């Protein structure tokens, strides 16, 4: 239950497979809905049950309500704490671009990691999680851009 | 049946590698939570 970044694994396939990543903060585990599809999770010999989730936001929290409330300032570089399948956690610094939608602007990071990296946190300079990586779009030249997806606290 | 495994602390790294551009994109978000380009 310690704070930090965690891999989301399954053994229902060949060997052990990393389906995503998430953030433990204030006793709540945070990941993207498409990683777990809202299923319960095991942590050691304990169980984490879903508490809140929303397919359109593509987010889910376990054991309590969504706790992450920091937001990109729109100006400064951020860091993706990428936890790729089978690889050590590594920080990647970038200046986000912007997703412009009919409902306002969202920060976006032009960094391409395997699908199992979904749920990795994006951080501001204070180390606060400003959103999660892994819900995005493929742009004209074929490369992948992720929204900085943040919930409501 | 899925399980979680700790991978590290959540901290800013002072001398991280810097990469990626900063695209400004018009996008739409549908009821299924999927983004598309406009
Ligand atoms: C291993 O697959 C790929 C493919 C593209 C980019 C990255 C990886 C792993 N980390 C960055
Ligand atoms: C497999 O489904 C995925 C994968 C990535 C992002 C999203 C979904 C569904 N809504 C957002």
């Amino acid at each position: 239950t310690t704070d930090g970044v965690y891999r989301v694994m399954t053994r229902r396939l060949l060997g052990s497979t990393q389906v995503g990543v998430g953030v433990m903060q204030e006793g709540v585990f945070h990941t993207m809905w498409h990683v777990t599809k809202g299923a319960a999770l095991r942590s050691g010999e304990g169980r984490l049950d879903p508490y809140w989730g929303d397919v359109k936001q593509d987010l889910v929290s376990y054991c309590g309500p969504w706790k992450l409330d920091a937001a990109w300032d729109g100006l400064s570089e951020v860091q993706l704490l990428a936890v790729p399948p089978g690889e050590r956690a590594k920080n990647i610094q970038t200046l986000p671009g912007i997703f412009k939608t009919k409902d306002g602007d969202i920060g976006a990071v032009a960094l391409d990691y395997p699908a199992g990296t979904s749920g990795s946190p994006i951080l501001d300079k204070s180390g606060r999680v400003i959103g999660l990586y892994g819900n995005g779009v493929v742009i004209k030249n074929g490369s992948y851009v992720s929204a900085i997806t943040q919930g409501k606290r | 049946d899925m399980y979680i495994e700790r991978a590290g602390d959540i901290t800013w790294e002072k001398d991280a590698e810097v990469t990626g551009n900063s695209p400004r994109l018009d996008v739409a978000l549908d009821e299924s939570g999927d983004f598309s380009l406009v």
